[PDB]
């Protein structure tokens, strides 16, 4: 419960997966106002580390570019070098890609990352595990109908994933 | 007008930097990156070392070469376009056919 | 298109870095290291120094070699791969047979 | 009282620095840069190296040359005028037209 | 000096204030004048820009504390469009 | 698979590290010291400086040597064990019997 | 197992440090000082640095010598005793008669 603007009580209901993280590149707005990003049938990428000159991981991006589908990126941070080429790429039409910061705190964001990936069918890139920046095929990336992004929030309409994985993630939560 | 290199010096011009095709379909804007490829604008008389005769350079004018952008690479303003000046030694390889 | 190094320069490419064979059956991931072995893709004409003759390179094309990866090693993109460019002096040994 | 170079040294004088005519008709201010253009005021005796003769310099007096200013280039005043002193090796090009 | 001789009559004034503040107000200035903001960040370079990229205005007024543009030449569909994104 | 060194390069293996025997009967633990003794696994063609065919190395194959471990010496492992690569200059002395 | 020097390398041993004769009769304690004198235990093949032949060393076994304790001087343990290894160039003089 929160304080309302009016003299009247109001209820808000959220469907699907949504989080309180904004978009690093304000410049990429897919269609609507408010800085909204709407990616249709996007591929979702999750990583445990930041991207700077470390842009190399491009074959992952290119595979998506080859596909012709939008890319959603979740990681600790993204720097202007990747964003600079990316903003041009999205504007020029090569790829429609926007990146958003992962949750909040060390354990908190990465614990939270596996469910996002599993929900969308994707695989989290584990720096931690036998995985690397350019080591990961397009198939690794998760899928969703579309996403909605604004300055302070990221939303996924529906990731494509199986019930056994959705429920299993919820089941492991019981401990 | 143009310049005539002073023996063992090769005048070359640098090719395009961070050519749009890195990593794949990805187009990348040029930021803090540079290219080692170039064209041979001119050929010096030859190397003058060891006094006996002047050895001809192994690079032809108009060749496409690969070189090390090192200490011995000099930046010159000729007419109004960028040129590079280095010895035969600084040019590592030739892109031929 | 391949390449043609210009005299004394040798074009080689590196072998896999920390291949999952260290310690025996243990699969070792690469976190921060490099590989010391490579193949000679191309051979330069030979050293141009000391006028009387051009000394041919001791290493034939296709050789698997051991080299000192030092400052004198250059990295460029040929057929969308990175190649190492160094002089004959840089390559320490050849694996034979 | 003019000057004759002492072996393997060439006396040249620098042309105007960032002359206000770059790119077009727009005056480009002096942003702390210098001119590599020069004229050969004098020619030294030649190279004394290897004890085999004393070879004369390739560059004749009165030539127009391009060179890279470096440590090798020294500043001397002759009759209160500025001149540059460098070896034959330090000159990178000859302007002939 | 370029201005004093007559080579070019040119000078500059600092953007409105802070990163997000000034950068946000640059797009409207450019569109209003019919020009394009040089996006160092996106796909433009300091040297890289043609004369057409620059916007046009009838005249400007400048003083020690203020900068004014009397009228940039741009179309209404663009002026209103900038205004339309403003509604949110 | 075994290795053949390139001219002037010698491949040797270290014997053992700070084995507890120094000083007498007493067994002294290794706190940060490395052995200077080596055996020559392979001999390079010989040094090629100053044209002259290929001058042979004074150290024979299988030779027991004492060498200075500088950065000249390079470390790789062959048949999954550590070996050393260094020039003739690094090796200081030979143990005969 | 004695030591065999290898070409241009001379094996010598250092004499006692700050011998008890300074200022005449007075004895000065040994603290933070080192001797520059030694005896030549072994003689290398000689310098091979010039086209053909091997040039002999001018030092013979058993000589008392003066040397420059520089970078080119190494220390080895033989039968648990200190031995120095350096080129003939590092040896400054010979103590005679």
């Amino acid at each position: 419960v929160e304080d309302g603007t009016g003299l009247q009580d109001e209820l808000d209901v959220v469907e699907g997966m949504q989080f309180d993280r904004g978009y690093l590149s304000p410049y990429f707005i897919n269609k609507p106002e408010t800085g909204a990003v709407e990616l249709e049938s996007p591929f979702i990428l999750l990583a445990d580390k930041k991207i700077s000159n470390i842009r190399e991981m491009l074959p992952v991006l290119e595979a998506v570019a080859k596909a012709g589908k939008p890319l959603l990126i979740i990681a600790e941070d993204v720097e202007g070098e990747a964003l600079a080429t990316l903003v041009v790429n999205t504007m020029r039409g090569i790829v429609k890609v926007a990146a958003v910061k992962a949750p909040g705190f060390g354990d908190r964001r990465k614990a939270m990352l596996q469910d996002i990936a599993t929900l969308t069918g994707g695989t989290v890139i584990s720096e931690e595990i036998g995985m690397e920046l350019e080591k990961a095929t397009l198939e690794d990336l998760g899928q969703a109908k579309r996403v909605v992004i604004n300055k302070d929030t990221t939303t996924i309409i529906d990731g494509v994933g199986e019930e056994a994985a959705i429920q299993g993630r919820v089941a492991q939560i019981r401990q | 007008m143009n310049i005539r290199p002073l023996h063992d010096r090769v005048i070359v011009k640098r090719k395009e930097v961070e050519t749009k095709s890195a990593g794949g379909i990805v187009l990348t804007g040029s930021a803090a990156a540079k290219s080692t490829r170039g064209e041979v604008l001119a050929v010096g008389n030859g190397r003058i070392l060891e006094n006996g005769e002047v050895k001809p350079l192994d690079v032809k004018v108009g060749d496409i070469v690969i070189f090390n952008d090192g200490y011995g690479v000099k930046s010159e303003k000729i007419d109004n376009e960028e040129v590079l000046i280095m010895s035969e030694s600084d040019i590592l390889a030739i892109v031929e056919a």
